[PDB]
Parts: structure tokens; C-alpha cells; sequence
RNA sequence: AGGUAGAUUACCUGACGUUCCCAUCUGUGUGAACAUAAUGGUACUGAUCAGGCUCUAAGCAUCUUUACUUCCGUGUUCGGAUGGGAACGGGUGUAUCCUACUUGAUAUGAACCUACC
RNA sequence: GGCGGCACAUCUGUUACAAGAUAACGCAGGUGUCCAAAGAUGAACUCAAUGAGGACAGAAACCUCAUGUAGAAUAUAAGGG
RNA sequence: CAACAUCUUGUCAAACUAUGAAUAAACAAAGAAGAAUUCUCAGUGUUAAAUACACUUCAGGAAUUUAAAU
């Protein structure tokens, strides 16, 4: 009793009922694998203005 | 019914240019892209080594992460229902700038042009003036006269059948 | 002050290739006449392809070698001497060489021995003139101008003056 | 005749020139494009080349880098201002692609400002031995790359001098001493070289085997009065006189372009000709 | 024996030459496709008359030698040897397929074998035309009629007003033959070149 | 005007004859030394007696090629749409998109940095 | 259904409809391997073929010059490079 | 006779192709949050050294204009 092996028919109207999830903005905007003397320089920094950053807020 | 490979179906796709064999420009591995350029994926079948896959030649991509010897490209790629993003690791050779902000770059000068005349005229107490008028497609013509003295006609009737052999 | 002293056709090469269908033993003698000959060592030409009706790919077949200058100077004069100079007008190749061979190698019969044998001979000339090395060097190497070019005549007027042969057009 | 002329139509419609510089067979472009490749995360960094030519009477050296409108050059000192400082024949040799690479390292650190601090080696008995520049407080040297082009890089290649003169004279150059006159026998066989030695030894010998052909190979010498014990203290003043000051029309016309109502008129003259004859 | 001409009559399927990944075909019915006087210049006949193939359809092999024989025997009786040239403007490059079936053999499972070879026409596609003498026109006109009968569909009969297999009018040949923009092959005609060196 | 390094990679290529070289480049003499191979032919090195002979470069031609423009042609094909025609085969009409080969006219370069004249 | 075959894991070209996916026991074929070098790197050189020539040598042996956009070779099947 | 070159002629290719549509595919038309200008400005690196360049919420901070960009 052979079938039918494939058909595409309404496989594409069925994807266009809850259409297209496109991805949120936070998904453009990973860091992982970025280049690791940029990423040494990012830390660098980050680390030094919150350092003074906390310093100023215990001061007052 | 074709087959699994990678690089299946590329007997037209792979294909160098006419008269393009051989090697590439030196423009090509001397161009700098930054972080946030618009860059337009091209599989160079000449350099196997880290061919992109057939998938995304020609999509248009944007450089997130430029790396001593190649060049990171994100993508979105089209999966079932959803749109994901793809995050690739180009070489230069195998990808092209994109000059798909050609247009509005161009644009961003005209009023940045403007916008500087107008920080003068307000010192100086002139009117300042009125940015640039913004685009529209084909608008409706308007009413024109059509002199009479400069004018020819030509009379327009179906043609006669003229056999072809 | 004419640059005619820019065209004196000169002897730039010369090579003796002792093609036997043999591989070594036979070859290995071959050798050592064009050692004799020439005084320097010849190379080895091994087959191109095997064909089974000349008993032939990489096993050595041919012995060749070349001289310049003045040391390829005398040795024409001896394929010469042998033919007295009476070389067929058909011997010149449009490209301005001519060549000819003989099937005695003379050499010195004051020690001559039958284990060598009897060895023939190829004499191939090839002709130039100063400003020939465009093509040859390595940065920017060119072709050279038709006009700057030999002919087949005018390689039969270079040897029809320096050694007076007589070229026979039958 | 029996022809098959392999040169028609058909088969120029099919031709890819290579490239123009390649066409002439003045460039090496798989190897260039090895020297030009700077990494990606250097944006617009120049990469520095030392680009060494030798003609048939200069000796060119300069201190290039690559760019998308075309290669530009920073410093170049040729052979042929040698005569300033003293060198007046033989400007071709070792001894004088060794005081042209002195004489531009030199000339590129006094037009940067670095000249004070990278002084290399100034004596003569160390000119043999291999000095590799170091870094200077808290500033590396100068670096470049050597671009030999299409010249081989044989045991005792002359394009290695000029690389000699740049790494003595502070600029550094990456390289090891193994393909200098030296790599071998000590460092005075590359010293004499340096100081005209196998020159000197040359017409010491054909003196005392020909008188007339030292007059041929050694013409223009013997007129200038230079004995062959003096190039010694004649290269080495160049070098003493290249350090203390190493800071640096007619045309012909020849057959201009046919116009076109020139181009069509010599038709119509040839055609008349053509026709005349009949 | 060979299958009606209606089973291979529409034309369907993709082009199928014979090459060397098909290997086998039977050779054409066909192989003189130029019958008549063909050295005979080009100004010797001026008229031309067509043969117009109106439907698109598969015009065996079979159909065209069998038509050149009809054309052939009509027309030496009729004209002559040497007063006409005919040539068939279609060659059976198409090759069709048959599943010979012998019920003690394999079902509908299989491929088809070579079975000959036609020759694809559309709509307006000249298949045979032919020149001769002013003379012998009429006695050719017949002749061509006869040959649509063993051709299958609708054939128009069309007579030309260009030159003997020129593009050229019947009046355009003559401006161009006085000038001098028409030189001889034998057969046919040759532009004149105004382009290339002058020559001396 | 010339040499070095280039970018665009035939408007840059191929063939036929051409014109200067004053500087430059090339060709050019040679083999003691590093170096080189069967050959100082190549690469390597030392040099300056002559040379524009070939290079290179500037020009020529109803020059092959190639690069722009018109024509070819709204003809091929095609998106959309009948209870349109035909027994089929295929092919209209409407609102639209619109090639290619050929051929004809033109062109045979441009530019960036350092040096010398 | 059986017998036959593998369309059962897998590659190339085509059917395939100039993005991606894409069927038939559709077509033309291929894999269960081979390699201490046929991996890596540097240097030198230019290949198949044709024309002209050189004793035996000729349609095929070796050598020289000219032309030679790859018509050669790259372990294999095909397509790319 | 032929064979070899050359200039034309008639007809073809799913596993041929120089050129190459229509329909399409994926981008941009102002979201570290709606632009811009000026001044000031630090941490890590690249660099021969930077006052260049790269990343750092267009690092940060202060004023003026500003809702405009099919």
C-alpha cells in the first residue's frame, strides 16, 4: 500500500498564521566570542569606573 | 532528488565570473570594516579554506566583532516559523561592502549641511532655513501649456499586415 | 657609431645527445664519450612514455649536453670537418638553428677500445644576437622582436661567411 | 596552407590578462599579498615595508606601505647621492648597498624624532657581527619588513646588505644571519665584504696577472686614483659622514595622439590612391 | 511493428539528444537533406516558396525521408536535375522513448528504451523550402502540395518574395548586385566588407 | 620626459611595420671571491668599452579583441485575469515587466606617493 | 505478495520551477577505500598540442627554437578550484 | 579523389554556454530607547610614540538647537 511521500501543500499558509517570530533586540546584542583584547579592554574599564564610582557613593 | 552535502548544487553557483578566475583584488584584503558596517556575504569558491555555507551568499549582514584575520557577520536566518540569528566568522575575501545605506548616507549630509547653516543664521540673527523636503513617489503631473510653435505631428493608425517570409 | 655591433649572429649553444634505446649498461659508455668530448658531466633523459615497441617510463634512455662560447666553437668545427662543411640547405629551421648528425663518434683512436662501441651523434646549433636574454631573465622577462628575430636565411648567410660551407639545396 | 592558427577571434573572447604588473612581471602578487595583509582589529594601521630594488647602477631602497588608492612612500634613499659622502665609483657593490640601507635608516629616524635614542653601532670592528635593535626604555624600535621582490635570496645576496645597513643603523627589520656574506666562516669575512674587501682582493690579483685587463674591468678606478688599499678608509668615512647628516625641468615630446578628423581623412587618401591606381 | 504516428505526436518532456548518456538509438530515416542542384548560384533562382508547419508536434524521421522521396521523384519528372533545389530545413535531433511491455513480466516499474528519432516544430517553423526558375514555379507549387500529405497537422504553403534563400527582397538583390554589395560563393552570396585593412 | 612602488585589472591583450633615449631603465664586458647549475645560458657577484638592435615607452592602421551609446525591439519570453476561440494541438484580447545574438557610431586610458632631470 | 533491486547511512550532475526546502523502483555515475608522503613549508620551473628542424627514428623513443588562457595534472565518481 | 586550413550556409542540447529577463530572496529609508552641534574628558590596548585609531551605556559630564527624515 504505497502513499504519498511529500507534499508542501499549505505548509507555508500554516506558517504565516502566528507569522514570523523575529528575535528581540537583546539577541543582537550578545558579547560571547567577541574579540579577547576588546573584551580585555571593556573589563578593564568597566571595573575602574564602578570602582570609583562605589568610592564616591561611600564617601557621602 | 538531491543530496546532503554541503556544498550540493553548485555547478552555477560556485562559478567564478567570466574572465574573473585567478586571484582576487588587493582592495579586497585591504578594506577596513568596523564594528556596525553593513557588509554583503559572496562565497569565493577560489579560497576553500572557511567557505561559508551556500545558504547565506549574497544575504546582507552586519559586522559585530572584527577579528585580526576574519571578520564577524551576523545574519538572520529563516527556520520553520521563526527568524533566528546567525552569527558567522567571515574571512575578508569572501565577503563584499555593502552599499545598501548608499542612498541615506547621502542624505544625512544634505541635512547635516543644512542643520549647520542654521547654528550661523540664528547667531547672527539671519532666517534660518527650511530643511530639505522629504521623499515621495511619483506625484500626479501638474498643467503645463504646450507652445504652438515649436510643434510636429504624427498620425498613428494600425499598420498593414506585412508577411514575414 | 652605427648599432650594427648590436646584430653579430653568434654560436650561444650546442647540443650532443647520444639517444640509445637502452637503459644503462649501453647509456653508462654513452656518457663517457660526451665526458671525453665535452668535458663536463651529461645528463640523463629519461622516456616520456612506455611503448612496447621500443622496449620503453622513468628508466634513462638518452645521454644530452651543451657548451658555450668557446669551448662550443671548436666542437662545431669538428661535426664540420667530418661533413667538410657541405651542410643540405633543409638543416636550417625557421627559427634560425641548424643541425645534423653523425653516426661515427671519431673521438681519439690512441685509446680506443670495442667495449665502448660505435655511438652516433646529434650536432644542434642555436643562433643568437646580442639582446636575446629578455627572454631569458627572470624580472620582466619578455618576447623578443620579430625583426630582432633570426630567420632561416639569415642563419644560412652566417655559416656560408665564417666557414664558407657550401649549402646544397637538392 | 596546413595552418590551425590558435590565435582567432574564438580565442581572445575566452582571454583573462593577468594582472597589469604582473603582465610586465615586475610584481610577485601571491607573495605581495602576504606582506599587505595587516590584521582586521588594526584598523588603518600602516604596515611598513622596506622595498629593495637594484638596478644596473642604483641601488633603491624605500620604506613603503599599502593603501587602496595606491602604495605610498614614506623615506627613500637611492645609491646615486653617494657621492656626497664620499663613495664616488662602485656604487653598485656590497660595500655600497650596505651605506645606502645606513643611509636611509639614518634619514628615516632624524624625520621621525628618534634619532637620539637609536643609535645602533658606530665603529667599524663590529660591523660584522649581527645587532638586532632592542627596545629603548619604554619605545620599541622601528620596524619594517623586507620586500626583495623578484629577486632570489641566495647565501650572499646583496639585497641582504641593504637589510645590514637598516638594523645596524637602529631601524629594526626582522631577520636572522644566516643568509648574510657571512653564515658561515666568521664575522670578518662579512666585515670585508662590508669594507670593499672582495673588491680590493680583485684588483690586488688582476694587477699582477694582466695590466690591460685590469684597465678594462677597472677602467674609470685607475683614472679616479683610487688604490686598492683605500677602500677600506673611504667606506669607512661614508658611514661616518652618512650619520652626521643624512637629511636629503625639461620634457620631450614625442608623437602625440592622431585626431580623429586626421584618423579619417587618411582613409579617403588611401582610398583615392587605391582607386587612382585602377 | 512501429507504433501509430499518434502516440508520439505531442510534444512533451524535455529535449532528448543523442549523447553518451544516451546510448543506443536507432539512426535517422533521413540523411540527404539537400536534394536538387545545390552548386547552382545564387542569382540563377529568384523564386522561393516555403513550407510552413502550422501546429507543434513531433515530425518523425520516417516523415521526412519519406517526403524527400515524394519531392525528389515529383520533381525531376516535372523540372529537371538541374532546375531546382530543394532543402529541408529540419533535422530529427529528439529522440523518443518506448516501454515495450509483453502476464509474466514486471509492472509499470521501468524506464523506456530508444525507440527513434523526430524533430521538434512549433507555430510558423518553415520545414522544407525550395528555389527554381519563374518557369517551373507552378510545376513546383504541386509538387510541394504533394508533400504536405505525408507530414501530420496543418501545413501552410507560402511563397516568399525574398530572393533564392537571401533575406534580400526580389528587388533589394538587385540594388545590392549593381552596387557591388553582392559576391558569389557558388551556392550563395557574400556581403561586401567595408570593414578590415585596405587592401593594396 | 624617466626610473621605483602601486590601485582599476584587455579603453591595459595579440599581430604588422614605426620614433627618440640628453639624464634614467634596458641591453653590454667579464668570472677572483659568497653563490650557481650538465652549460657564468639562468640566478650571483665585479665593472663601464661601445649601443638605441631588442626592450620599456609614445604614436599608425576602413587591424582581430575589448569598454561605453543608439538601433535591433516593445519583436522573444513573462507576472496578473473569462461561462474568451479550438474536438485537439496550441495560440488571442485586457491591465503590465521587457531580454539576447547581430549591426552602426565612438574610445584604445585614468590616477596615488617618494627620487632625478 | 513473491523472485529481482536498495531508492535503508551516504556524494556529484540533471529532472527543479535565476532565494531556502524540494517526489517517483526518474535519469548518468560513486563510497565502506588510498597516503611517511599523495601532510606542512620554501625555492625553481610551466603543462597537453602544433609548426620548424637533428644518424639509425618511421604515425610513437631523445634534443633545440617559436606559438601555446590551461585544451595537461591534481589517488578516486562527477561538478567546482 | 581525398586530407588539412579558411570565409559563408541550414538545424540542435536536462546532465553546454558568453549575454540574460518577468516573478522573486535578503538589506536601508534615523529605538542603549527621536536627531544634531559645541566644549570638556578618563581606563585599557593598537602604534615607532601619540593628541591617530578600537572597545568602553555614540565610557562619562555640561550647554544650544531639535519631534525632521517615502
Amino acid at each position: 500500500s504505497k502513499d504519498k511521500n511529500r507534499s508542501s501543500h499549505n505548509q507555508s499558509h500554516k506558517a504565516h498564521r502566528n507569522g514570523f517570530y523575529k528575535p528581540k533586540k537583546s539577541a543582537y546584542m550578545s558579547t560571547k566570542g567577541m574579540n579577547v583584547q576588546v573584551l580585555k579592554n571593556t573589563k578593564a574599564q568597566r571595573k575602574f569606573a564602578l570602582a570609583k564610582k562605589l568610592e564616591a557613593k561611600k564617601a557621602a | 532528488p538531491l543530496s546532503n552535502g554541503r556544498n550540493r548544487r553548485t555547478r552555477k553557483l560556485f562559478k567564478r565570473p567570466f574572465r574573473g578566475h585567478g586571484l582576487s583584488n588587493t582592495s579586497t584584503i585591504l578594506h577596513t570594516y568596523k564594528v556596525g558596517d553593513y557588509v554583503t556575504i559572496l562565497c569565493n569558491s577560489s579560497i576553500q579554506h572557511g567557505l561559508p555555507y551556500k545558504a547565506f551568499h549574497g544575504k546582507t549582514g552586519r559586522v559585530w566583532n572584527v577579528n585580526p584575520h576574519a571578520i564577524g557577520v551576523m545574519v538572520n536566518k529563516k527556520v520553520n516559523n521563526r527568524i533566528v540569528v546567525k552569527r558567522l566568522h567571515i574571512s575578508p575575501e569572501h565577503i563584499k561592502p555593502s552599499g545598501c545605506q548608499k542612498d541615506f548616507l547621502e542624505r544625512k549630509a544634505a541635512v547635516a549641511a543644512i542643520r549647520k547653516q542654521n547654528i550661523q543664521l540664528k547667531k547672527e540673527g539671519k532666517p534660518l532655513l527650511p530643511l530639505p523636503a522629504k521623499r515621495l513617489p511619483k506625484q500626479p503631473r501638474p498643467a503645463e501649456l504646450i507652445k504652438g510653435a515649436d510643434i510636429k505631428f504624427t498620425t498613428v493608425a494600425p499598420l498593414k499586415f506585412e508577411e514575414l517570409y | 657609431c652605427k648599432s650594427d655591433v648590436m646584430r653579430k649572429i653568434k654560436i650561444d649553444k650546442l647540443v650532443l645527445n647520444i639517444s640509445v634505446g637502452e637503459s644503462g649498461d649501453r647509456l653508462t659508455r654513452a656518457a663517457k664519450v660526451l665526458e671525453t668530448l665535452t668535458g663536463q658531466t651529461p645528463v640523463l633523459s629519461e622516456a616520456r612514455y612506455t611503448v612496447r615497441a621500443f622496449s620503453i617510463r622513468n628508466d634513462q634512455i638518452a645521454c644530452h649536453v651543451t657548451v658555450r662560447g668557446a669551448k662550443a666553437a671548436e666542437i662545431l668545427e669538428k661535426g664540420l670537418k667530418v661533413k667538410e662543411f657541405e651542410l643540405k640547405a633543409n638543416n636550417f629551421s625557421a627559427t634560425g638553428n641548424f643541425g645534423f648528425g653523425i653516426e661515427e663518434h671519431i673521438d681519439l683512436g690512441l685509446k680506443y677500445d670495442p667495449q665502448v662501441g660505435i655511438y652516433g651523434m646529434d650536432f644542434f646549433v642555436v643562433l643568437a644576437r646580442p639582446g636575446f636574454r629578455v627572454s631569458r631573465r627572470k624580472r620582466m622577462q619578455d618576447k623578443i622582436g620579430r625583426d630582432h628575430l633570426l630567420t632561416k636565411e639569415d642563419a644560412i648567410n652566417w655559416f656560408k661567411e665564417t666557414y664558407e660551407g657550401i649549402v646544397l639545396n637538392k | 596552407g596546413f595552418l590551425k592558427v590558435i590565435k582567432n577571434r574564438a580565442y581572445f573572447k575566452k582571454y583573462q590578462t593577468q594582472f597589469r604588473r604582473r603582465r610586465e612581471g615586475k610584481t610577485d602578487y601571491y607573495a605581495r599579498r602576504k606582506m599587505i595583509f595587516q590584521d582586521k582589529d588594526k584598523f588603518k594601521t600602516p604596515k611598513y615595508r622596506v622595498v629593495v630594488r637594484i638596478t644596473n647602477k642604483t641601488v633603491i631602497a624605500q620604506i613603503a606601505y599599502s593603501e587602496i588608492i595606491g602604495d605610498k612612500i614614506l623615506c627613500a634613499a637611492y645609491s646615486h647621492e653617494l657621492p656626497r659622502y664620499g663613495v664616488k665609483l662602485g656604487l653598485t657593490n656590497y660595500a655600497a648597498a650596505y651605506c645606502t640601507g645606513l643611509l636611509l635608516a639614518r634619514r628615516l629616524l632624524q624625520k621621525l624624532g628618534m634619532d637620539k635614542q637609536f643609535v645602533g653601532v658606530s665603529d667599524a670592528a663590529k660591523l660584522g657581527e649581527d645587532y638586532t635593535p632592542e627596545e629603548v626604555d619604554e619605545r620599541r624600535p622601528f620596524k619594517c619588513i623586507l620586500d626583495v621582490g623578484l629577486a632570489r635570496t641566495t647565501t650572499g645576496s646583496k639585497v641582504f646588505a641593504v637589510l645590514k645597513g637598516m638594523c645596524d643603523g637602529g631601524v629594526y627589520v626582522p631577520h636572522s644571519a644566516t643568509r648574510f656574506a657571512g653564515a658561515g666562516e666568521n664575522e670578518e669575512a662579512l666585515r670585508s665584504r662590508i669594507l670593499g674587501g672582495h673588491v680590493a682582493a680583485y684588483m690586488k690579483y688582476l694587477s699582477g696577472e694582466d695590466a690591460d685587463l685590469y684597465k678594462k674591468q677597472f677602467g674609470r678606478f685607475i683614472a679616479a686614483g683610487i688604490a686598492p688599499e683605500a677602500l677600506e678608509n673611504i667606506y669607512i668615512e661614508a658611514h661616518k659622514k652618512i650619520r652626521e647628516n643624512p637629511a636629503a625641468h625639461k620634457k620631450y615630446p614625442t608623437s602625440k595622439k592622431l585626431t580623429l578628423e586626421q584618423r579619417k581623412a587618411a582613409i579617403q587618401a588611401k582610398l583615392a590612391k587605391l582607386a587612382q591606381q585602377a | 511493428g512501429r507504433r501509430p504516428g499518434r502516440c508520439y505526436r505531442l510534444v512533451r518532456g524535455h529535449p532528448y539528444p543523442k549523447s553518451k548518456y544516451c546510448r543506443g538509438v536507432p539512426d535517422p530515416r533521413i540523411k540527404l537533406f539537400d536534394i536538387g542542384n545545390r552548386s547552382a548560384p545564387c542569382d540563377d533562382f529568384p523564386c522561393c516558396v516555403h513550407i510552413v508547419g502550422l501546429e507543434r508536434e513531433n515530425i518523425s524521421s520516417e516523415a521526412m525521408e519519406a517526403a524527400r522521396i515524394s519531392i525528389n521523384k515529383n520533381m525531376l519528372k516535372y523540372a529537371g536535375k538541374d532546375g531546382f533545389h530543394v532543402r529541408i530545413r529540419i533535422h530529427p535531433f529528439h529522440v523518443l522513448r518506448i516501454n515495450k511491455m509483453l502476464l509474466q513480466t514486471g509492472m509499470r516499474g521501468a524506464w523506456g528504451k530508444s525507440y527513434g528519432s523526430c524533430a521538434r516544430v512549433k507555430v510558423g517553423q518553415v520545414l522544407i523550402s525550395g528555389r527554381c526558375k519563374e518557369q517551373h514555379l507552378p510545376a513546383m507549387i504541386k509538387s510541394f502540395r504533394l508533400a504536405c500529405y505525408k507530414f501530420a497537422g496543418r501545413q501552410k504553403l507560402v511563397i516568399s518574395n525574398k530572393w533564392g534563400f537571401t533575406k534580400y527582397t526580389k528587388e533589394e538583390y538587385q540594388q545590392l548586385k549593381k552596387d557591388g554589395k553582392i559576391i558569389a560563393d557558388g551556392c550563395y552570396f557574400k556581403l561586401a566588407t567595408t570593414k578590415g585593412p585596405l587592401p593594396k
